[PDB]
């Protein structure tokens, strides 16, 4: 509902990211947070999705080992973790509560990518 | 209560205990079933009320089928191409016993032949629901929730 | 299965019926396919669930239609309200978003 | 029934003529609204189903909209041939088929 | 092509049943689920309810919902409305139609309405 995200994240060509996503005033456990990568101009690249219940994750083959979506279930702050950062990899992503694949099952359910992350404007500028 | 809020169900009649008190009462699980039908089959989805699909495919017990909530899914399971998507079983063999799970889709005893029982060959208990948005709702797409 | 917001730079001034192709690939029933508006640099709104359909938040001015693989968001008389960034979704088949067709100005 | 009527009932308008045609019934229809138009000298044509989502055919000109009590079948841009009487049936989830009165969009 | 011959026009009185027949005009009835039109006198329209002889149970009229015992026996070349517990409300011109689920693969010009003749019921 606010899904508080990080900002102009300063990573490097050969660093790993811990993007923030404060799972906002919703019952965190009963949902799943998807993500898309808004590569500048490239609409949004399908990032993946964390099941806020169990952590079932449909990553992106693009970022197979790169994106490794994790979360601080305690302080409810989503951490969609991508290694392989670089200037060409410096592109903003967002959170999204995945109601397409309704959580708890990793299975397609009614609804869209639900309420969204603030925005992680990853500045890996070189 | 997220029950009560919904728009017209056209089947809210609690097949079981009163359409109230489910929020309040505490049962272990209500085993929510999920399947598609078309209206002539949906008519049979009720305690007692054995009929064509609760006479071959989808039967319900004496009572307490949770609070089965049917509704037509015109716009949702058939296009005016007359969708032929979801497979059901008429002439499966006979009526299945109240409230089973029937991934078992045993083929039909159609006679005139000993080999596999099926009369000519392959008597499908696989009936692509084969309906149309221009039929009756007895034959409109029907997505239905069971408990 | 893919989606294609064709008029990436649809330039029609406010007050004029336009047409915005987001142009799918399959014959997908809009029962899944939808539209999601984002402020030009913000998170997507629930724009058009049903991919032609108007919900609460959407004014009349927003228009659109489409089926098959040629979804044409035939937008009606325009506004800066309609000058956000609209991303036609596909709830079918592993959701690929849209990336393109804003409606632009002079 | 909700015993379907439309309320605007006789919206007169030529080409374009920013349109509002609304099948506001007696009471609420939800997502159970047909919007009809009849092609003269022929059989009727159901363009739109509940509140929106036009049939393949009868092009986008006749455009369905509106979600509430009154569902608005506005035309974005008609042409001289779009003379078509706007009655509206209401697909009731068990058949009831209450059609309308005819909100013909005209030309001179 | 097809006519869907209907019975006639007579009045029926309370408590009893009103019999009418949408009769078979030269085949073209099997798919053709013979539902039933009512056409309330001059106040409004209606659908009498019909039977579904197409391989299943019958739909009942929404308007009356419980004593619309609409049977229809297609092979016998007769349809019926079979409204037991009539009072007065009828006063109408109940039609037999090829109601929307009733097209043939033939006769598409009589598309999804092959109407009947009508039956004036009253008190």
């Amino acid at each position: 509902v606010q899904l508080v995200q990080s900002g102009a994240e300063v990573k490097k060509p050969g660093a790993s990211v811990k993007v923030s996503c404060k799972a906002s005033g919703y019952p965190f456990t009963s949902y799943g947070i998807s993500w898309v990568r808004q590569a500048p101009g490239q609409g949004l690249e399908w990032m993946g999705w964390i099941s806020t219940y169990n952590g079932n994750t449909n990553y992106a083959q693009k970022f197979q080992g790169r994106v490794t979506m994790t979360t601080d279930t305690s302080t409810t702050t989503g951490y969609m973790e991508l290694r392989r950062l670089r200037s060409d990899d410096t592109a903003v992503y967002y959170c999204a509560r995945d109601y397409t694949r309704g959580a708890w099952f990793g299975e397609s359910l009614i609804g869209g990518f639900d309420n969204w992350g603030q925005g992680t404007l990853v500045t890996v500028s070189s | 209560s997220v029950l009560y809020n919904f728009a017209p169900f056209f089947a809210f009649k609690c097949y079981g205990v009163s359409p109230t008190k489910l929020n309040d009462l505490c049962f272990t699980n209500v085993y929510a079933d999920s399947f598609v039908i078309k209206g002539n089959e949906v008519s049979q989805i009720a305690p007692g009320q054995t009929g064509n699909i609760a006479d071959y495919n989808y039967k319900l017990p004496d009572d307490f089928t949770g609070c089965v909530i049917a509704w037509n899914s015109n716009k949702l399971d058939s296009k005016h191409s007359g969708n032929y998507d979801y497979w059901y079983r008429l002439f499966r063999k006979s009526k299945l016993k109240p409230f089973e799970r029937d991934i078992s889709t045993e083929i039909y005893q159609a006679g005139n032949k000993p080999c596999k029982g099926k009369g000519p060959n392959c008597y499908f208990p696989l009936q692509s629901y084969g309906f149309r948005p221009t039929y009756g709702v007895g034959h409109q797409p029907y997505r239905v929730v069971v408990l | 299965i893919v989606l294609t917001q064709s008029p990436g730079t649809l330039s029609l001034s406010p007050g004029e019926r336009a047409t915005l192709s987001c142009r799918a690939s399959q014959t997908v029933s809009s029962t899944s396919l939808a539209w999601y508006q984002q402020k030009p640099g913000q998170a997507p709104r629930l724009l058009i669930y049903g991919a032609s359909s108007r919900a609460t938040g959407i004014p009349d001015r927003f228009s659109g239609s489409g089926s098959g693989t040629d979804f044409t968001l035939t937008i009606s008389r325009l506004e800066p309200e309609d000058f956000a960034v609209y991303y036609c979704q596909q709830h079918d088949t592993s959701l690929t978003f849209g990336g393109g067709t804003k409606v632009e100005i002079k | 029934d909700i015993q379907m009527t439309q309320s605007p009932s006789s919206l007169s308008a030529s080409v374009g003529d920013r349109v509002t045609i609304t099948c506001q019934a007696s009471q609420d229809i939800g997502n159970y609204l047909n919007w009809y138009q009849q092609k003269p000298g022929k059989a009727p044509k159901l363009l739109i189903y509940d509140a929106s989502h036009l049939e393949t055919g009868v092009p986008s000109r006749f455009s369905g909209s509106g979600s509430g009590t009154d569902f608005t079948f506005t035309i974005s841009s008609l042409q001289p041939e779009d003379i078509a009487t706007y009655y509206c049936q209401r697909y009731d989830d068990l058949p009831s088929y209450t059609f309308g009165q005819g909100t013909k969009v005209e030309i001179k | 092509q097809v006519q869907l011959v209907q019975s006639g026009a007579e009045v029926k009185k309370p408590g009893s049943s009103v019999k009418v027949s949408c009769k078979a005009s030269g085949g073209t009835f099997r798919s053709h689920v013979i539902s039933w039109v009512r056409q309330a006198p001059g106040q409004g329209l209606e659908w009498m309810g019909g039977f579904i002889p197409l391989f299943g149970t019958t739909i009942y009229a929404q308007a009356f919902q419980g004593r619309v015992m609409i049977s229809a026996d297609e092979s016998t070349s007769t349809a019926y409305m079979e409204l037991s517990s009539l009072r007065s409300e009828d006063t109408a011109v109940y039609f037999c139609a090829r109601l929307f689920p009733n097209g043939d693969p033939n006769s598409p010009e009589d598309g999804f309405d092959i109407w009947g003749q009508g039956t004036l019921v009253t008190v």
